[PDB]
């Protein structure tokens, strides 16, 4: 009986065993990367079934099987949610996962700590698991920062390097900053809604205040690396290439606005958050697009392709549309994962080489990576009829017949006009020209782990769009009818967009040099925020942590008020009490003197 | 509550007439024990008391520290058997007869159903602590922090007696039982506003609040591994002790008189936090992130809310769970460096990966990781200032990012990075010190399964 | 500019002696001795100590205990539409009232 | 990576290969120990040119204070193999 | 004719563009040899107390334990009571404590004014 | 890295420097070879143009002006080696780098495994320990009075000796240890 809630607690549970078993013998061996592999796998197909389940019927289940503690009228338990979004994003992650695991295997080969990856690597999926699956604020916390603890681990992989260091507590500091915000959240909720668990909050909050809405925005801004937050996730590129490939761009950085989808029935009482979002998600977007136009590093720019693909994102969550932004994380998953598997394949088959600089002709040197990132950025770039034409044309047909900012919306077009030309930048420096790194060729694709998980993502971004779009029950109103221009805006824009950035790239060809002018400058130093952001405050921070509270005030003041003054009064009534020649003269005639006023002072 | 006060005492004749070389196994075991009985008083319930007698009673905040103090000393005799090894007989039996003359104190300082026998306590436990910091401590300066923690602590409590009996010739009696039972508002007096200062000031200081906290760096820094065990871990819950347990007499004043103190602890806790970031030692740090702790700690109890008291009550039993392993840690540092300085010793993990791993552990313990009861009480205290105030959190936010950075930076320069050259001297760690930082470590994760155990009498 | 013959001379001898530390670096055939003593079909093994297994307790779990206390485990309610027969009752739910089709 | 240990032999021939392709260098005269301003008669700026030449062909820069020192094809062969830790 | 750098605290001037490192004096070669000569006498101390095969300890270095006491222990003996340190240290210890006390006051006299004329809609507010 | 620093640097040693860095960012502009080649051979006609000039304080002030005129089109995104102090992978393996007294440390249950390396462990410690020993005198005689003056150790002269303190260069971890 109720095969639903066993199945979505057993994928759970079964990808926790090699965890446990990390203390045995096998972790020892080099079974261990196929052995996690295999329980990966295992437990993607043991969850197809429950989206099967409810793809048929529409079950939907909340299982509190675990009663933690009661605090006087509050009941904590450890409650699980399964409606639509954790059943359908469940199979996606694990998908992704198993790719991801699979091509690690044979990227990180000569590690000698690979166990350690791969049991690091199971341990934020589990996290992740647990934030997708949780049904109140606390366990929602929980996962929140477990995968903000396991980006921490993996980003500084390598612990001799400086940077990775550097670049891990940069994610820990905004991911607190955003932390603040979650914190402010759940103490409103629970002083005013008496209640974590999501359906005494829903039932409650006929109208939901500014307050408790504003934290959760913060805390999305902060872990899903918003315009105000945005460098720690372009930092968060200094660890290995799987690590960014799962963690900071497809699975732990939706999780912010999947945070701003879980309560969307909070977010439709409210018109100003509404409002705040979209102009977030706007920024964030434009900017990093701006920043990613002119970057050389491969990672670096998807990454930003990752951050401002997060920002349409939270701009379709600003415009009321949940679902269409669920749907979007679907299809993002898929693509962008692959296109950074691509982009690891190329640094590892080129020596260690991330810089574009150093890549020439690799059509037909690597032919599959070749097909395999055109395919993706084909879909990255709304393709019609691939995984991310089906969301993304979704986007901005809503946010076209919507009454919203219209800045906002001209920045969403410019947007998609700059992925457009940055896709098209990765694909002019890396596969089209001549060759460019040093003569000692070593390419080699013929590795049976990497062609297989680079074609199952490749199925994934061809058909996943189609069978998701049309096997998932109607969510929202159609668009039905369209203008015939603005039908094809998206389409037009990023067509524009491909013209211009291939014909300004082109012009490198040219035998002409010239300086570079402002624009370039502020938009390839990332818009100067990681400088002055990262010199102005912490200094003055740091300054006064040794200047007023360090030295002035604890070694100092505080010391000179209580203690000091203390010592210093005690001594010198010391040295007048015991200040005596010996004279029995005075003796006496302080005697004479006690003697006279004693009798006048007290008759 | 005498079949754990009598073995306590039973302790001493059985270090003094053991042989030379078996006093540490007799006395670890039989701590051990000692702690296993002492588990026994965990089983509280929702009724009155678990009242012993006439002098010793059992509730359920008295319970976790009971069982916390009885457990230490076993981690405190592990710590201390390095540095006493080239130690005569005699000494290390009397280093032995402190403890247990701590423990001892401390124990009947938290059963106290009489108050002028918890202040009696209170300041008997101030003697073995300055004997074990003045004697067997390293650097000259300790003198100077053993007068620092006498006399601050001193200076907090000699107007408390005085209250004290002032009350028994008003109210008639000091036994807490009668003491709530009986209780009367304070009238806004300025002699109810001086008895209420006498009242506080005494607990106040030993937590510390903070411009009065300058005794704990010096004490922490100076004293020996035993030392900073039991100041870090039991010695600052004695001033949240008494607080809970004689704020039930100073209302409504408080309501108006806690503006001060709230204001202070929520600033001090920012200010250092701030100097965590910037510190060229160990201990320092730990010792002035113990302070951020204790001043949480301090605005909870002055909000007076169940929230506040259960939060207060899970941080202590958390925080000197998690400051006895930092200390611990830094003590195993510190004897194989010599030199007690963050940057000295670096790239650790190279050399000591399980030793490193032990860090990790308790830096994200002190970094407040949920599900830890360290997040527990945080939350607690977060919520229930929220609903004091809701401008609280601004301060309480940026305290708990300002929490994380230091506590990774502690991690990230004594672990990561390239390792001192000119350092030989690194042996791989012992099963000693790797036994005690497991030790630590288990209890509080498997507290965190039973949380109500440690949540006080209000849950 | 270049080499004075003492930096020629120090750098040749540090640089031979390099060579022979990192030809001593080198491993003999029987260098790692091992000490010795003891005390389809895979992927069905794993399928059962794996899968079977959590699966059977789990099942279980939920089952019998966790379902012994109410509302522990809260299903949303079947969607009903028109026409449809409820197992419980067996009456035929009224269907639609003809509307107007056309395109 | 799957990179092969390259060898002292491998490098002087990589080191020579780049040397013949420099046209200003007449490639039957130079030898493994022939020197730059004396024996083949170049400029500061032709040495930091083969020195930044090197440094493409093998992937590694080489340090200028380093760099302005190396003065013969077998002086930047031992150096580049030091820099690897090369066997035989 | 381009534009020129300023230098500022946190982007300092580059040493290529230091004005100073081209006026060349024999008084400036000479400050460098000597620069040079106390830094190699440093290194070859430290070198020596390096490979010495008999040392099993760590090399105390006097600059370490000189900036650590500095930092810490020496700078209460070289205060002074200053106009500018006192009205810094009053400014940085009695500022921010009335600025939140004055914040936190009125907050909560709004609130309890809010309270006793009654409209603040404190319905499911159980826990507190 | 490996040669000892000067005092100062000369006007050449600058001058060569500043071509260097010219022509690392002039590539770093010029993505394509042909492009690259051309500009190069341009900048370095452009560079020519005064060589033999004569007077110091003339070429003092055209190297100052070049200075003014590399930084102001520098190329804020350069291209760095991999294992260049600004590469992606500067110290990704810095922390393989095990110190070879760590070996002293070894329980013999697992220095009963390898035999043969630990034997030539105590032959290279045997050696070490008479060498230091005479580098010690030959280092204190070859010292001028007063202190060295540049950190550049001389060789060995004799016929058995070893250069002064050569254990901690010759005994490096490796490149990539692990
Ligand atoms: C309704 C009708 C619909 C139809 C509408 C019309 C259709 C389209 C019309 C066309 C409109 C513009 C198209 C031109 C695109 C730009 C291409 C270009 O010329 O770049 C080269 C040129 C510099 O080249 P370079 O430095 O010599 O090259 C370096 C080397 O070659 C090294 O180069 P590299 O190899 O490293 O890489 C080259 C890279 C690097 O190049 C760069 O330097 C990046 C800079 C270019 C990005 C700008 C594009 C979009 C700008 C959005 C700005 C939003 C507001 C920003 C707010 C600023 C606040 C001050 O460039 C690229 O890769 C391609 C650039 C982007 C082209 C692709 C997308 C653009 C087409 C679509 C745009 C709009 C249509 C959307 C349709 C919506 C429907 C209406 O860029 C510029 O000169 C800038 C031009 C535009 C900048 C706008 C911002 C100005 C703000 C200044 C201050 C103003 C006053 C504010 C006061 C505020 C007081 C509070
Ligand atoms: C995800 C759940 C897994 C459940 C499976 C069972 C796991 C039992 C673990 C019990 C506690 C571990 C003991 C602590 C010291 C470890 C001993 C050691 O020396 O390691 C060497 C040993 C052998 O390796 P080796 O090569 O010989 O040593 C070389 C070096 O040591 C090199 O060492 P390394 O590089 O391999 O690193 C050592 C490793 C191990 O060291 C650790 O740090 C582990 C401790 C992490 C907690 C940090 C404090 C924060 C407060 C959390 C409190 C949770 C406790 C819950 C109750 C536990 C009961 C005791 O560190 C980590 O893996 C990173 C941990 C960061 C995870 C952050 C996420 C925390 C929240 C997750 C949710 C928890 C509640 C779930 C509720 C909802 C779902 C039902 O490795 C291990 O045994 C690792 C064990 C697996 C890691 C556990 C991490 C998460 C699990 C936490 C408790 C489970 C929650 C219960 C729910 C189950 C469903
Ligand atoms: C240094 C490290 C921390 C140590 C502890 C610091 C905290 C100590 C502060 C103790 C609480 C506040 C002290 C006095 C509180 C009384 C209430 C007062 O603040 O409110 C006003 C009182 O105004 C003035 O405060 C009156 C007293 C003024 C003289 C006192 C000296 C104030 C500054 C002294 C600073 C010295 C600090 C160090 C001492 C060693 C309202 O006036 P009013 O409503 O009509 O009368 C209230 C009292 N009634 C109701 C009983 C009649
Ligand atoms: C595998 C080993 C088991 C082998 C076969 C046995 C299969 C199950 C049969 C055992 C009997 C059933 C059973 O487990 O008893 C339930 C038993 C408790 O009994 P109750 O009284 O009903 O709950 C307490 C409230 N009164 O439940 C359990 O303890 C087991 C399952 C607990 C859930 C797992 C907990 C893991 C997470 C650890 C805590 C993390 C922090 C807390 C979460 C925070 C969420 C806000
Ligand atoms: C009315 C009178 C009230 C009296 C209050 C008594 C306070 C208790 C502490 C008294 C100590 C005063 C003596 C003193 O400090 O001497 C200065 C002394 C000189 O060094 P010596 O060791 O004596 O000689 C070595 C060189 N030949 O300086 C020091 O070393 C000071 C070190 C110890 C610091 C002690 C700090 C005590 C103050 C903390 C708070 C206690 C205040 C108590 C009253 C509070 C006010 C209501
Ligand atoms: C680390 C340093 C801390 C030092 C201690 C700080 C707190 C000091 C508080 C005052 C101490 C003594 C208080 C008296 C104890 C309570 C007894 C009481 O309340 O009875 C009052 C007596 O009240 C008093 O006598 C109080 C007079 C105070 C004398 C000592 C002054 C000490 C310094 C005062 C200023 C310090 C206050 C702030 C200190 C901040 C912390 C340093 C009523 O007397 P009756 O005659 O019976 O009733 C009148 C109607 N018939
Ligand atoms: C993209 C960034 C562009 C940056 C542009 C920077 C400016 C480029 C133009 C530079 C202008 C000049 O030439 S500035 C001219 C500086 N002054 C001199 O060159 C005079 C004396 N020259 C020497 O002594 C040299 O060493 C020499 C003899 C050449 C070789 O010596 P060798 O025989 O020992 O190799």
């Amino acid at each position: 009986m109720n095969p639903f809630a066993s199945l979505t607690l057993t994928t759970l549970t079964i990808l926790t065993i090699p965890i446990m078993m990390s203390n045995s013998n096998i972790y020892k061996t080099n079974l261990y990367p196929n052995y996690v592999k295999t329980t990966v796998s295992y437990a993607f197909t043991l969850s197809l079934v429950p989206l099967l389940m409810f793809m048929h019927t529409g079950q939907e289940m909340i299982i509190s099987n675990w009663h933690w503690m009661t605090l006087q009228t509050v009941e904590l338990s450890l409650s699980f949610k399964m409606d639509y979004f954790s059943v359908m994003f469940i199979p996606v992650a694990l998908f992704v996962t198993w790719s991801i695991m699979e091509f690690s295997m044979w990227y990180m080969h000569s590690d000698p700590f690979i166990n350690r990856f791969f049991k690091y690597l199971l341990l934020f999926l589990i996290t992740m698991m647990i934030l997708v699956t949780a049904n109140n604020l606390f366990q929602l916390f929980i996962g929140w920062e477990g995968v903000g603890i396991m980006s921490f681990l993996l980003i500084g992989w390598w612990h001799g390097r400086t940077d990775a260091n550097t670049a891990a507590l940069q994610a820990i500091l905004y991911n607190r900053i955003g932390d603040i915000g979650f914190v402010l959240s759940m103490a409103w909720f629970l002083t005013h809604s008496n209640a974590w668990d999501l359906q005494q909050i829903f039932m409650l909050n006929n109208e939901c205040p500014n307050m408790p809405l504003i934290g959760l925005l913060l805390a999305a801004a902060g872990k899903s690396a918003q315009f105000g937050l945005h460098p720690w996730l372009p930092s968060a590129m200094e660890g290995p290439t799987p690590v960014s490939a799962l963690l900071h761009s497809s699975t732990m950085v939706v999780a912010g606005v999947f945070l701003l989808i879980r309560f969307y029935p909070l977010m439709e009482t409210n018109k100003l958050v509404q409002t705040m979002t979209l102009c977030l998600g706007a920024i964030t977007t434009l900017f990093t697009a701006l920043c990613a136009i002119t970057q050389n590093d491969i990672k670096k720019i998807v990454a930003f392709s990752t951050s401002s693909q997060l920002g349409l994102m939270m701009v379709t969550i600003g415009i009321n549309q949940p679902h269409l932004a669920f749907l979007h994380i679907c299809m993002h998953a898929f693509f962008k994962a692959m296109l950074f598997m691509c982009s690891g394949s190329i640094i590892h088959s080129l020596n260690d080489e991330q810089d574009i600089r150093k890549m020439g002709g690799l059509y037909k040197a690597m032919p599959f990576t070749t097909t395999a990132l055109i395919i993706g950025s084909l879909a990255l770039t709304g393709m019609p009829y691939l995984t991310g034409f089906y969301s993304k044309d979704l986007i901005i047909e809503a946010v076209n017949m919507s009454y919203t900012n219209a800045w906002a919306l001209l920045m969403t077009l410019i947007a998609t006009s700059l992925t457009a030309a940055y896709s098209t930048r990765i694909i002019f420096f890396a596969f089209l020209g001549k060759p460019r790194f040093p003569p000692l060729v070593l390419i080699n694709e013929n590795n049976p782990l990497l062609i297989n998980s680079i074609k199952r993502l490749l199925i994934g971004s061809i058909f996943a769009g189609f069978i998701i779009s049309n096997n998932i029950p109607p969510m929202t109103v159609p668009n039905t009818t369209m203008p015939l221009y603005m039908k094809m805006t998206a389409l037009i824009v990023t067509i524009m967009g491909f013209m211009l950035a291939l014909e300004l790239n082109n012009t490198t060809y040219y035998l002409k040099f010239k300086y570079p002018s402002q624009t370039y400058k502020f938009s390839n130093m990332l818009g100067y925020y990681p400088s002055i952001m990262h010199r102005l405050p912490t200094y003055h921070n740091l300054s006064m942590s040794q200047k007023s509270a360090s030295s002035l005030l604890d070694l100092i003041w505080l010391e000179t008020i209580l203690p000091k003054t203390t010592s210093f009064i005690q001594m010198k009534m010391s040295i007048m009490v015991s200040n005596q020649k010996g004279l029995i003269k005075l003796y006496f005639l302080s005697f004479l003197i006690t003697i006279m006023i004693s009798m006048t002072l007290f008759n | 509550m005498l079949k754990i006060i009598i073995p306590t005492t039973m302790l001493l004749p059985m270090t003094w007439m053991s042989k030379h070389n078996m006093i540490w196994i007799n006395a670890t075991v039989h701590s051990l024990l000692i702690s296993l009985i002492s588990l026994s008083l965990l089983n509280q319930l929702g009724e009155n008391s678990l009242n012993f007698s006439l002098t010793f009673f059992s509730d359920s905040l008295s319970a976790p520290l009971l069982v916390l103090t009885t457990w230490l000393l076993p981690l405190m005799l592990m710590a201390s058997q390095s540095h006493l090894s080239k130690e005569t007989t005699t000494r290390k039996k009397l280093y032995i007869t402190m403890l247990i003359l701590l423990q001892l104190f401390l124990i009947m300082t938290f059963t106290a159903t009489e108050l002028i026998l918890f202040y009696i306590l209170f300041e008997a436990t101030l003697v073995p602590t300055l004997i074990i910091i003045t004697r067997w401590g390293n650097q000259t300066e300790r003198l100077n922090a053993g007068l620092y923690f006498l006399f601050y602590t001193l200076a907090g409590s000699l107007p408390l007696l005085v209250a004290l009996v002032y009350i028994q010739n008003t109210t008639g009696s000091l036994n807490f039982l009668i003491i709530h039972y009986w209780s009367h508002p304070l009238s806004n007096s300025w002699s109810n506003i001086f008895m209420w200062l006498a009242c506080i000031m005494a607990f106040m200081v030993k937590m510390p609040l903070y411009g009065l906290h300058l005794w704990l760096p010096k004490a922490h820094v100076e004293a020996p591994i035993a030392g900073s065990m039991v100041l870090a871990a039991v010695l600052l819950k004695l001033g949240g002790y008494g607080m809970m347990r004689i704020t039930t007499i100073l209302n409504p004043l408080t309501n108006y008189m806690a503006y001060p103190f709230l204001m202070l602890s929520m600033w001090g806790m920012i200010m250092t936090s701030s100097i965590c970031l910037r510190q060229t030692d160990l201990k320092s740090l730990i010792a002035y992130s113990s302070v951020s702790h204790m001043a949480l700690v301090i605005v909870a109890i002055m909000i007076q809310t169940p929230w506040s008291f259960m939060g207060a009550t899970a941080l202590m039993i958390a925080h000197g769970l998690t400051s006895s392993m930092l200390f611990c840690l830094a003590n195993t540092n510190y004897e194989r460096v010599h030199s007690r300085t963050m940057i000295l010793a670096r790239g650790l993990q190279t050399l000591l990966p399980l030793m490193a791993t032990w860090w990790l552990v308790a830096s994200l313990t002190n970094l407040a990781l949920p599900p830890s009861i360290n997040l527990i009480g945080e939350l607690f205290i977060i919520t229930a200032s929220f609903s004091w105030s809701n401008i609280t959190i601004i301060l309480m936010g940026m305290n708990m990012m300002i929490t994380a950075l230091y506590s990774l930076y502690m991690l990230i320069t004594t672990q990561r990075g390239k390792y001192t050259h000119h350092i030989n001297n690194i042996k791989p760690s012992f099963t000693r010190e790797n036994a005690l930082m497991a030790l630590h470590i288990l209890p509080l994760l498997l507290l965190t399964l039973n949380p109500k155990m440690i949540l006080g009498p209000l849950y | 500019s270049g080499y004075t013959p003492d930096e020629k001379l120090r750098l040749q001898q540090l640089r031979e002696l390099r060579r022979r530390w990192l030809k001593d670096q080198e491993l003999s055939p029987r260098e790692p001795v091992l000490p010795p003593r003891r005390v389809t079909y895979r992927h069905s093994i794993f399928a059962v100590t794996h899968v079977l297994i959590p699966v059977w307790i789990i099942h279980y779990y939920l089952k019998y205990h966790v379902t012994a206390k109410p509302y522990t485990v809260v299903e949303r309610k079947p969607r009903i539409f028109p026409g449809d027969t409820i197992l419980e009752t067996g009456e035929v739910i009224p269907l639609m009232k003809e509307f107007p089709d056309q395109h | 990576s799957d990179a092969p240990p390259l060898t002292l032999e491998a490098i002087k021939d990589r080191v020579l290969y780049v040397l013949k392709l420099y046209d200003k260098i007449d490639p039957e005269k130079l030898s493994v120990n022939s020197h730059f301003m004396k024996d083949l008669g170049l400029d500061s700026l032709d040495q930091v040119e083969i020195i930044m030449a090197m440094e493409d062909e093998f992937g590694f820069e080489i340090p200028d204070i380093d760099a302005e020192k190396l003065m013969c094809p077998q002086e930047i062969v031992d150096y580049i193999a030091d820099k690897k830790d090369v066997y035989e | 004719s381009f534009p020129k750098y300023k230098p500022s605290r946190l982007a300092t001037l580059p040493a290529t563009l230091d004005p100073a490192e081209y006026d060349i004096s024999p008084e400036t070669r000479k400050a460098q040899a000597e620069r040079l000569a106390i830094r190699s006498r440093l290194k070859r101390e430290y070198l020596l107390q390096y490979n010495d095969p008999n040392r099993l300890g760590v090399i105390e270095d006097p600059a370490l334990i000189r900036w650590t006491y500095a930092r810490s222990a020496n700078i209460y003996p070289n205060f002074r009571p200053t106009p500018k340190t006192s009205l810094l240290g009053a400014l940085f210890g009695i500022g921010p404590l009335f600025f939140w006390y004055y914040v936190f006051k009125t907050d909560r006299d709004k609130k309890e004014k809010l309270i006793q004329e009654g409209k603040l809609d404190q319905t499911f507010n159980i826990s507190y | 890295a490996f040669s000892a620093p000067a005092a100062y640097l000369t006007h050449q040693q600058k001058v060569l420097r500043l071509y260097k860095r010219a022509l690392r960012h002039l590539e770093s502009w010029c993505v394509h070879r042909d492009k690259y080649r051309y500009f190069a051979c341009l900048m370095r006609a452009r560079f020519d143009e005064h060589k033999n000039e004569k007077d110091m304080v003339k070429a003092t002030q055209l190297l100052r002006q070049a200075e003014e005129e590399f930084w102001y089109g520098q190329h804020p995104q350069p291209y760095i080696f991999p294992e260049s102090p600004g590469g992606t992978s500067y110290e990704r393996y810095e922390c393989y780098k095990v110190p070879e007294w760590c070996l002293d440390d070894w329980h013999p249950s697992e220095k009963a495994m390898y035999p043969d390396y630990f034997a030539k462990r105590e032959q290279w410690k045997r050696l070490r320990r008479e060498s230091w020993e005479r580098e010690v005198k030959q280092l204190q005689e070859e010292t001028p009075p007063g202190g060295p003056r540049t950190e550049a150790l001389p060789p060995a002269r004799k016929e058995g000796d070893l250069p002064p303190l050569w254990w901690h260069i010759v005994t490096r971890p490796r490149e990539r240890p692990m």
